[PDB]
C-alpha cells in the first residue's frame, strides 16, 4: 500500500549514466568507488525516497540501486546509485552459500 | 520517481515492492528465491510484494512472500551508504511468468552515457 504520498502505480524515467568526474564534482567529498551518479544535471528528473533498493538496468543489465542524493531531481545532484558491477561475486557467493 | 512517466503495467518484471505494513523500499528479482536491494531499507521483517503494478488494489497478477533471509553487505556504511546493497532469500521461490521475471547481473560496468531505465513507487 502507497499510503500518504507514494503513487500507486509504478512509475518509469530513463536516465543517462553520468560520468565520474560529474558525479564527484555533484557530491564532493561522498563518492566512493562503489557510487554511480545516473541522471540530469539540469535536474527535473530523477529517483526520490520510496525508490530506493531499486533497479537502474541498462541494455538488460542491472547496474544501479537506487541509494540516496541531495533532495530528489535538484539541479546539480542526481540520485546516487549503488554500483552493482562491483558486486557480482557477493552477489553471486552470498546466494551460493545460503 | 520525479519527472518519470507511468510504466507500461507489469512491463518490469523484474521490479518488487519490500512490504512491511506499506510499500518502503523497491528491489529486483535476480533468481526465483533472491531480491536485491539497498542495505539502508533493511528490516527485521519484510513481506516481498511480486507482480505487482498499483500497489493498492489486487489486480490477480501478485504474489506476496515473506523473506526468509536478509543480509546486509557485511561493510555497508550507515552514515555514508557505502556498500548499500542487500540480499532477500524468498521463504518460498517465486513463480516465474510474463509478469514475475529476473533481470540480469552486468558483464561489466556501464558507460558514461549509457541510457537505462528506473522505476519504482517511490515519491513523484
Ligand atoms: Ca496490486
Amino acid at each position: 500500500s502507497s499510503g500518504s504520498s507514494y503513487p500507486s502505480l509504478l512509475q518509469c524515467l530513463k536516465a543517462p549514466v553520468l560520468s565520474d568526474s560529474s558525479c564527484k564534482s555533484s557530491y564532493p567529498g561522498q563518492i566512493t568507488g562503489n557510487m554511480i551518479c545516473v541522471g540530469f544535471l539540469e535536474g527535473g528528473k530523477d529517483s526520490c525516497q520510496g525508490d530506493s533498493g531499486g533497479p537502474v538496468v541498462c541494455n538488460g543489465q542491472l547496474q544501479g540501486i537506487v541509494s540516496w542524493g541531495y533532495g530528489c531531481a535538484q539541479k546539480n545532484k542526481p540520485g546516487v546509485y549503488t554500483k552493482v558491477c562491483n558486486y557480482v561475486n557477493w552477489i553471486q557467493q552470498t546466494i551460493a552459500a545460503n | 520517481i520525479v519527472g518519470g512517466y507511468t510504466c507500461a503495467a507489469n512491463s518490469i518484471p523484474y521490479q518488487v515492492s519490500l512490504n512491511s505494513g506499506s510499500h518502503f523500499c523497491g528491489g529486483s528479482l535476480i533468481n526465483s528465491q533472491w531480491v536485491v536491494s539497498a542495505a539502508h531499507c533493511y528490516k527485521s521483517r519484510i513481506q516481498v510484494r511480486l507482480g505487482e503494478h498499483n500497489i493498492d488494489v489486487l489486480e490477480g497478477n501478485e504474489q506476496f512472500i515473506n523473506a526468509a533471509k536478509i543480509i546486509t553487505h557485511p561493510n555497508f556504511n550507515g552514515n555514508t551508504l557505502d556498500n548499500d546493497i542487500m540480499l532477500i532469500k524468498l521463504s518460498s521461490p517465486a513463480t516465474l511468468n510474463s509478469r514475475v521475471a529476473t533481470v540480469s547481473l552486468p558483464r561489466s560496468c556501464a558507460a558514461a552515457g549509457t541510457e537505462c531505465l528506473i522505476s519504482g513507487w517511490g515519491n513523484t
